């Protein structure tokens, strides 16, 4: 609960919001999900001074984004999408938009803020974790448990991702890794000591 | 480095 809030209070210097009209109560459940991220990370993020970006349109509209319009990304051969069409981006810099969260909008991710953060963390603050030898052992082993095999099964930084979410998004979520992948579990268990 | 989220 306190430590929720001092999350809460980190990601209030990490969370931009959009200009103009946007969903107000729901940006603020994004960042409610975001706070359950081990504070250890969040504050990684704060002294880096990554910005995780709230959008109420395109991704592709962020001038920052503009050279990806047209662009299909990373795995998304043959689903027809290119970035125009999606909602959250991860790496070293986050940008989401909001009322995308849920699995189903537009995206098969368990959480779209946790998935794109996680990617973030694992960049910026965990200099590519999710390539190194240890998680790629793991990753041969469990990659392809948790569904979307051809997907998190392939690519170690999405499977890296797609589990930190599992892992910080719920209860629920988190007991599902625990049963599916007992080692990435142990792995991110051990990360935030 | 940009990586989108599960399809």
């Amino acid at each position: 609960s306190t430590t929720i809030q001092q999350n809460k209070d980190t990601l209030s210097q990490i969370v931009v919001f959009p200009t103009g009209n946007y969903d107000k109560n729901e940006a603020n459940a994004m960042v409610n999900r975001l706070a359950n991220i081990d504070g250890k990370y969040l504050n990684a993020l704060k002294q880096n001074n990554l910005k995780i970006k709230l959008l109420s349109g395109k991704l592709t509209d962020e001038k920052e984004y503009a050279y990806l319009k047209g662009v299909v990304p990373k795995g998304h051969e043959g689903t027809g999408k290119t970035w125009d069409d999606v909602p959250g981006l991860g790496g070293s810099t986050v940008a989401l938009r909001i009322g995308f969260s849920n699995k189903g909008k537009g995206h098969d991710a368990i959480n779209l803020e946790l998935h794109a953060t996680a990617h973030a963390i694992d960049h910026i603050v965990l200099n590519d974790i999710s390539k190194s030898a240890q998680f790629k052992q793991i990753f041969a082993k469990e990659g392809r448990s948790l569904g979307n095999v051809n997907f998190l099964g392939v690519y170690p930084e999405e499977f890296f991702a797609e589990s930190f979410a599992y892992y910080y998004l719920n209860q629920d979520t988190n007991s599902k890794l625990k049963s599916a992948c007992p080692q990435t579990y142990s792995f991110l268990q051990n990360l935030a000591k | 480095e940009v990586n989108p989220p599960v399809p």
